[PDB]
């Protein structure tokens, strides 16, 4: 009748229960239903391609050796220290650069045992999961980051993982991200990868993250538009102030190449070309083409006299063509990358 | 009999099994078949000259005292307790070129231990090693680094422990792509060293050599195009009307300064090495070309301060400079691939 | 009478006390009154949205199985090493990116047992808690970083957390922060969050923090004003030289953009528009308008009495721009200092 | 007679000595005399507002239960592995962001028992102690960083800490700091802080650190002096060479603003003004004054009508006032910050 | 004859051997002939005054109560996991900022026992040691970095360290350092430092390091020379186009001063002056003097035979600058390459 003696008879020294032999040995593979509660999310760094979570990973499984009938109460919230004395299913995340437990004033665990033998094991973890991240369109990209829960020491003939039927992944209220937002829908898939040593079980959950473009827009697109507008305004001046035209063109080129060089500092060195690269390169080429046209027209003016007219006509044609070409390129690029290529 | 009975019989503190004795003591050395599965590769850093790899190390050997008793039957392989994995004898193993490693233990220890009937025991564990590979940068933007793994036993002389690679597919990787590299799956050279330290016998060491080919797209779209555009801007300056100083001088000086700043920014990030590379050679050649444009303009101006002679020299230089730049580009690209 | 015998009879092997089961099992839920003493504070890095503290966390609870009467002394202090064989209530911080104990020459713990059975349990920890931050008005923001003490291994049917009656959290004398002021008033609330696994107790404390304006003001607010004053003085020129005037215009632009870029890069990402961004943008607009005035004066200088019109437009600009900046400055300061 | 027998009889299993019970239990408080030997000192980073130390902490106390008579020798070194089976006083540094032991090929701990009963216990540690800094005069400040030793689990009625009468804290010979100097004199005081749970003993040692200005002088003050001398030479040029003077003004302005950016980005964010900031702001103000005087001279020369004479006179007057003003500002700053502050 | 029984009788529970007492207690001090094999070497940065190594530290000592005669074999190799049952000498590095063992798939150590009682004990370490750096001539400095071995728990009366007679410190074949080159000769000394608690033994080995400057050449000296020569070319063109030349002067001065700022900020803080600082300061002075001379020419040119004087001074300085630059460069190079060191 003593609760300590009851615990000893259940899983203690006098119990005879062993924590090393899995339940239903030499029989059907024991199935484990797991669900994940997310407490934190963020620190998504593109340079190293990883993100940190803080999850309350829970596991459930049946065990006939842990069935009790002395206590009328169905659920026995036992001390977390017992978990070393009972069998625990191995479960490691396949893709994670580094994970660790949380131990403050105690180990963060709990033990709750039902009458029929069901066991609901939860734990607090901090995972630096790594998700591969494409940037075909860097500022307008929808990223899919994954978590792969799978067993290591047990073949699927012994251990089987499967998501909970209802509410598989829960998210704490008021969760926000510095630069992303978590969509409500989350995909659940069975990886069940094969190795040379057997057929290991695996469980995958997909996170769909869409990126808010406010900072990229405000800090990078507006300066480029202002720069090209200033280039047009500078070019509108006549040829009398030629040194001023050259100086303004040079400083436009300098500031824009500085912007382009500083654009790629915060992102991983990727072989492919992204949206920011295309935009910066095209607009810098626009400024360079304006400078080339100015030089050609100055060469025309370098020997009224059937040349000053020509030069003025070419300058007016350029003034009527460059803003229209820039606007048509801008609208084409924006619509293609908003609807035709990705997103929306 | 329960699984506990057979498990204790084959090994237990109570049974006559001593973990402190290698198999075949005072006899033939035990050979270990080593197999590596690469779960994740990448994060290769040039500044620190090391890379991180997540590898499922697998090793099996022969343990006569671990032979499965005849009572058990029906399974060719018997799984055992990863907790008891510490109880059995282990082949000591370590990585020679290892800055640090970090055992993975999430919700359980990450180790798998199969035991077969004949006595073979297969141990697979999850590792996260950070190997260092001294990489050459004589031709930096395009190069083939050879970063290597050196497995090696330490506590046992080669007369006691020996490492042999698996016969079929001893290294397996599942479609892993580095951010800037392209690992050749087929071209993975093998071989073993058996390094010998003075006064301590021979220690066996198997070895893996990876051939990493660096992708040049980022650097071609990063520096080469801006440098070409700067030299084209200098040529545009040449096409500008001569004997009109005000326009000419700022163009050349700004070209030179922009090129110098580009060289400094692109050389700051790379690791500091004694020998010269390709990127700085290209940058200094372009800087010297801009300098040549500036001194040519200075010569034109001093000749002006006869106009036909100055104009003739200016035209000759404006025709020659694209040609010599093209010749330099052709020879440089041909030499440096 | 021997202290070793007493220790063995109370927590020792012969005691029979099982530290593996909570007190009053199958009974009323034990209640814990916890108070936290703050020792060190600071390192509030806005880039990663977290701050670190050093707390002397203290807990109390009534354990009926630890009652003793042999020793006449009441507050019988005990060695910290005995804590491995005493029921320690579960407690973890809900919001913390990482926390660790402290060991130097020993484990920094304190245990104290009273006659009636109450137990005092103090422990020193270092926690890098995370508090989400709002930067709608960056330099003049009043922030509220949070700490949540809560249980993990016991339903509210077993363990209940609650603050102390008086002096719940006290800061050490002379506590200071690198760039913030920690005001005296602190708010205590019942957190008591819910999970699908049951009802879990949760205790919450809120710290009110405000950012000191001295550093940002002295660093950039004065220099931009002085640069604009220089531009105002430059509105009194009569177009002495064209390239020199162009360079004088560009220099102010360069100082302006360096300061603005530095201040914008000093901060993390927020989508909305902040105080310092508004100030820098308006400074950009005003210096750009100064450049446009230079261009307009250069244009109208060339060929009617256009000289008189040019002088009139120049004095109109010189009389308009200072007043425009004064009204913008007073408006922006008042809105983002009092009305927001 | 066997040494293992003696060790077991003294503090071993058969000894009966209980390490979980304070010596002189339920009586006078134990008396601990501690002295600390500093091995390494450096990594003083003001960005994180702390510094790293490496000390050989040594503690001595009295245990009446450890008196032995089998071995006539008094000074008896013992294996450090027995340090876990002997009472060890609690001692934690109050102000340290993070500290750790040192283990290499063994645990770095030394334990020694004398015949009477006195015990020595020396342990190696590395502490990242934090000391708040006052940067009112940053380039030439005097920093006092505090190391606080105090107990946690024992009230003043049980454990009492105190320094040693002779050589309380001893610095290793030849120790050098990258950017600081250590004064020989050190202050020792008792913090004896009071908490709400009781009175806990405390011990405080202060280091007087001063910063040498050599690097900061060379990096900041000399370039600004060269810039202002360049502005002086720019002033000496007559107004007819307007492009030269104006461009010299621009280079002064830009050099000064780059120096200001570097100085202000080299230090942690602090509300109050520091000496380097005031000095560099005054240098920027002088450069701005040179630009303003050049602009005024050019304006006067614009619209010969005996205006050239007055412009030359005012230019000479201002170019003779600039050296007096700069020299008086420099001497005033130097004397106040070197003697008065 | 049973290996388990032999191990038990040697140092196991039934052996009676005590690991808490040093060999030959109350007698002559036990001597340890330690030698160190270096495996890796690098990451030596002057910013925080440290460097890291990977050493195969091996120690040999006698132990009379551990010799055996049952097994005819002499060099009997035992497993690392048993090493906790045998006495080991206390040892630690004095100039150590932080170190850790290596635990990958096992514990990285090795123990061998000879018939006469000698014991070999090699345990892997990774030391982030620290040595003071002398940067009097930074780009072309020769630096001596030291590592120190000493015991803590025992006085000289109980434990005495010493090097090995032949090949005390070795280096793995083909070792390459990232920035320096390690001189083959290495010094060995006896620190034997004294504290107030006794006379602790100590052992020190000095590494002589020399820095290759070629990288510093390419990255720092060539750009400054190019910028200065650009200022020269700026001077070459006459004074007719005053605004262009003066603007080029401003921009070259700005870039040179930003180069100087970067050069001085790339390195930690030291009270004295270094060679790179002197070179950069002198070159900045040269460009400043060039700008000042151009300003003087403009002052003379602006209002007689004044243009002749301006041209004469221009030519005079155009001829004077090469001699000054060449003599300064050659003097600096010779002094800092031969006279200052070696
Ligand atoms: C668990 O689920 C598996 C897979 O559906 C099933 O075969 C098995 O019977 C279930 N129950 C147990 C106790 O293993
Ligand atoms: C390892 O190298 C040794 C050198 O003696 C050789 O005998 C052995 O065959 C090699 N092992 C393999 C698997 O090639
Ligand atoms: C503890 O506090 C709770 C909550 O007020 C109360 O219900 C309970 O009676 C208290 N005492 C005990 C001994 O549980
Ligand atoms: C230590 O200090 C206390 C308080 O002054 C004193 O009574 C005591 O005698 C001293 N020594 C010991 C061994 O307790
Ligand atoms: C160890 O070496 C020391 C130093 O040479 C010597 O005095 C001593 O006799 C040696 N052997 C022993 C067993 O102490």
């Amino acid at each position: 009748m003593s609760p300590s003696d009851f615990l000893d008879k259940l899983m203690g020294r006098t119990s005879g229960y062993d924590a090393r032999i899995r339940p239903n040995f030499k029989g059907p593979p024991v199935n484990v239903t797991c669900n994940i509660f997310i407490n934190s999310f963020g620190s998504i760094a593109e340079t190293t391609m990883d993100y940190r979570v803080n999850i309350f990973l829970r596991q459930k499984w049946n065990d006939p050796r842990l069935a009790y009938s002395e206590y009328p109460d169905d659920s026995l919230d036992l001390d977390p220290s017992m978990l070393d004395s009972i069998w625990k299913p191995d479960l490691f995340f396949a893709n994670e650069k580094g994970a660790n437990f949380h131990e403050v004033t105690t180990d963060n665990k709990l033990l709750r045992i039902f009458k029929n033998g069901n066991v609901l094991y939860s734990i607090r973890l901090t995972l630096t999961l790594s998700c591969p991240m494409d940037l075909k369109n860097f500022p307008m990209d929808v990223q899919t980051c994954i978590m792969q829960l799978e067993s290591f020491g047990y073949t699927m003939n012994d251990l089987i993982f499967e998501w909970q039927d209802e509410a598989p992944v829960q998210v704490a209220e008021g969760l926000t991200l510095p630069q992303f937002l978590l969509k409500e829908e989350k995909d659940l898939r069975y990886c069940t990868k094969h190795y040379n040593t057997g057929k290991f079980t695996c469980i995958e959950v997909r996170f769909h993250l869409e990126r808010q473009m406010g900072y990229y827009l405000i800090q990078m697109y507006i300066p480029s538009l202002l720069i090209v507008i200033l280039s047009w305004v500078s070019f509108w001046i006549n040829m009398d102030a030629a040194p001023a035209r050259v100086a303004l063109g040079i400083t436009t080129v300098l500031t824009m190449t500085t912007q382009s060089s500083g654009s790629r500092a915060s992102l991983p060195k990727v072989s492919y070309v992204k949206a920011i690269d295309i935009w910066m390169a095209v607009c810098l080429l626009f400024v360079f083409s304006a400078l080339l046209e100015y030089a050609a027209v100055n060469f025309v003016s370098r020997q009224r006299k059937v040349f000053i007219d020509r030069a003025k006509k070419i300058d007016t044609i350029s003034r009527a063509c460059f803003p229209l070409a820039f606007l048509i390129f801008n609208i084409f690029y924006w619509v293609i990358y908003k609807i035709l290529r990705h997103e929306d | 009999v329960p699984a506990n009975s057979t498990s204790n019989i084959l090994n237990r503190l109570l049974v006559s099994y001593d973990p402190r004795i290698r198999p075949n003591f005072k006899g033939i050395p035990v050979d270990v078949v080593v197999n590596i599965f690469i779960n994740s590769f990448g994060s290769i850093q040039e500044t620190t000259m090391d890379y991180r790899v997540n590898i499922f190390l697998r090793q099996k050997w022969n343990d006569p005292r671990l032979k499965l008793p005849s009572d058990f039957r029906g399974s060719d392989a018997l799984t055992v307790d990863p907790t008891m994995y510490k109880c059995l004898w282990k082949p000591d193993l370590f990585f020679a070129n290892e800055k640090s490693a970090n055992f993975h233990d999430v919700t359980q220890e990450n180790i798998l231990l199969f035991i077969f009937r004949d006595g073979d025991v297969l141990v697979s564990m999850r590792l996260s090693i950070t190997l260092s590979c001294p990489l050459d940068l004589t031709l930096f933007p395009m190069d083939t680094q050879r970063c290597k793994m050196q497995l090696e036993s330490f506590g046992y002389t080669t007369d006691d422990l020996r490492f042999i690679w698996q016969s079929g597919d001893p290294v397996q990787l599942e479609k892993i792509a580095l951010p800037q590299f392209d690992i050749k799956k087929e071209d993975i050279e093998y071989g073993n060293c058996t390094k010998y330290y003075k006064g301590t016998g021979y220690y066996t060491c198997v070895e893996v050599i990876f051939t990493l080919r660096r992708q040049v797209g980022f650097y071609m779209m990063g520096v080469y195009a801006p440098t070409l555009l700067i030299v084209v801007l200098s040529w545009l300056s040449f096409w500008i009307n001569p004997d009109a100083s005000a326009a000419r001088v700022p163009l050349g000086i700004f070209s030179v300064l922009s090129l110098a700043s580009e060289c400094t920014t692109l050389a700051a990030e790379l690791p500091k090495v004694s020998y010269v590379k390709a990127l700085d050679v290209w940058l200094i050649a372009c800087l010297l070309f801009g300098f040549a444009s500036l001194v040519e303009y200075a010569v034109v101006q001093v000749m002006l301060n006869i106009p036909t002679a100055a104009k003739r020299i200016d035209l000759y230089a404006r025709a020659l400079f694209p040609f010599c730049f093209l010749f330099f580009n052709v020879i440089y690209w041909s030499i440096y691939l």
